[PDB]
């Protein structure tokens, strides 16, 4: 659950990301296959190399929806319904697997933004991802 | 843990641009600002209510400084970590009842920090050879769990 | 996040508890502190023997907020403020500790209630208790 | 796993009135209900996509006999789970890559479906045991991730 205080510090944070949004979804991709090779299971046809167009395209989409995300983070639930239903009824995602994007997401900002990953700012960053996660590994239909 | 000679030459080389004084106590005070729950094991520590209270608390930075050492003599013996961590393992899971999610937690809190400090330096296979690192280090935490 | 059914399975399957309420809350207590005994470290100075008035107490206590969490299941974390508050900011739960005791909750409730915790029913209780679980491990005011 | 002889006697007492041919079903049934993540792994298992069609899928049934028999091998052997489920821990940690967090649900659910099944006779004391038991087995199963 987010504190008022969480949500202004997301929505500054992401806000601070602006037009790189996509190439740091393709980032955080990009060190979850890496970092953590099992997670490579979920994407059994994709050019997953160094550089990947198709890498790049789908950071687009995750960064896209956090944007969405964050935009809608009083009402998430009815905001993300369809991911959801991708994520928990069709692909059957492990829990554990949005933890650890989650963490690459922290890490590409971290590595981007210094300045604004503050100890608060990553505390609340953490929080909102394990709240995306949590829907996104939800069937609530 | 086992790292290709690519992998070992690249966790050297950033661990020595690490300031030995200050990362331990940045990864240990974000864990308590982040993860608060972890606070209840140092309450003699004093002052942790607020994010700056904590990150400037002097025991924090200095038991940050232990902690690090643990994570720098990992470093030196990789293949051995069950066996050198063998004592703080008795300590943290016998004595002190931490549940093992939380060494999990510290080691990415790590990861994290690393990723500030040096940014573009910080490239994804030098994340995936830290991450084998500080896993390695929180299993051989865990050992008397397991 | 729950679904129409699992709301309505929880309600049916908790309503069934009623003047139980002390009794199964003790039961669900006195499982976790025989079973996960680090979980006793949060009670110093309780009487944690096998049928101590004192965790009889301590179970209504808690069966009672699970029935508050019932009625406000669309709005929990407004419902359980103050739960909320104890939990995560003054006595700092370990996460950990709160998937033992739901763990012992459904424990309890099927060896009571046999015919209501069908495979649907407890995979509603499952991701009720953990729902409640994230609000009271969670610091939002 | 060290048990007393009493919580021994508990436990084997118990399971000598279970039911061989249902109760790995009903577990392994319960797990891919309550858990709905764990079906991504029984793809060829047929109709998942109901707690009913789950619950009476003839392979789930099949498969549940062979888990339980795994249980009921642990049991027989308390003093080397390590050893007796080294296979099993190659095939679904190096092969099948299943997070181990997983062996711990699984052995939960066992526990409620005994719950279930006994009634008052799964005592506070009876559970604590067969919670010792679970635990090992999840972590001899987990061995090749430690
Ligand atoms: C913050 C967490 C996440 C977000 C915001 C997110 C968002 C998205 C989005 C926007 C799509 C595209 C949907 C579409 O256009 O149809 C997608 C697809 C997908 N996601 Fe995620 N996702 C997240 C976590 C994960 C994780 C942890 C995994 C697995 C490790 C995963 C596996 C997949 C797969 C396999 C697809 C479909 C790819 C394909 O075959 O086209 N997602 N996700
Ligand atoms: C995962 C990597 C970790 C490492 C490498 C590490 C390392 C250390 C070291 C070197 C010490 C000092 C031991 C001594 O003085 O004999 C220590 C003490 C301690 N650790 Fe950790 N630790 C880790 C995780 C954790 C976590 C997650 C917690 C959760 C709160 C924790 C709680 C403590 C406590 C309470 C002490 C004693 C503090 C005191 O002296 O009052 N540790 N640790
Ligand atoms: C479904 C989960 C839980 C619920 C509904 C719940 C509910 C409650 C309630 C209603 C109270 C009394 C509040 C008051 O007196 O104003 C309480 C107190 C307390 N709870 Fe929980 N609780 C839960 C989980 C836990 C867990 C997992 C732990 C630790 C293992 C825990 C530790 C405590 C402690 C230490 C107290 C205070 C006891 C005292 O010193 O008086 N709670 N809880
Ligand atoms: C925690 C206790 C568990 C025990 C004792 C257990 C036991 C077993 C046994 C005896 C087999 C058959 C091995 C063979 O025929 O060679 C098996 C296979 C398998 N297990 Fe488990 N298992 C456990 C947990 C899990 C979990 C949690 C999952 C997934 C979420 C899982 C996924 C599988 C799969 C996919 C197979 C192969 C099925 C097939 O033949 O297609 N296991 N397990």
């Amino acid at each position: 659950v987010l504190s008022p205080a969480d949500k202004t510090n997301v929505k500054a944070a992401w806000g601070k990301v602006g037009a790189h949004a996509g190439e740091y979804g393709a980032e955080a991709l990009e060190r979850m296959f890496l970092s953590f090779p099992t997670t490579k299971t979920y994407f059994p046809h994709f050019d997953l190399s160094h550089g990947s167009a198709q890498v790049k395209g789908h950071g687009k989409k995750v960064a896209d929806a956090l944007t969405n995300a964050v935009a809608h983070v009083d009402d998430m639930p009815n905001a993300l319904s369809a991911l959801s239903d991708l994520h928990a009824h069709k692909l059957r995602v492990d829990p554990v697997n949005f933890k650890l994007l989650s963490h690459c997401l922290l890490v590409t900002l971290a590595a981007h933004l210094p300045a604004e990953f503050t100890p608060a700012v990553h505390a609340s960053l953490d929080k909102f991802l394990a709240s995306v996660s949590t829907v996104l590994t939800s069937k609530y239909r | 843990v086992h790292l290709t000679p690519e992998e070992k030459s690249a966790v050297t080389a950033l661990w020595g641009k690490v300031n030995v004084d200050e990362v331990g106590g940045e990864a240990l005070g974000r864990l308590l600002v982040v993860y608060p729950w972890t606070q209840r094991f140092f309450e003699s520590f004093g002052d942790l209510s607020t994010p700056d209270a904590v990150m400037g608390n002097p025991k924090v930075k200095a038991h940050g400084k232990k902690v690090l050492g643990a994570f720098s003599d990992g470093l030196a013996h990789l293949d051995n970590l069950k066996g050198t961590f063998a004592t703080l393992s008795e300590l943290h899971c016998d004595k002190l009842h931490v549940d093992p999610e939380n060494f999990r937690l510290l080691g990415n809190v790590l990861v994290c920090v690393l990723a500030h400090h040096f940014g573009k330096e910080f490239t994804p296979p030098v994340q995936a050879a830290y991450q084998k690192v500080v896993a390695g280090v929180a299993n051989a935490l865990a050992h008397k769990y397991h």
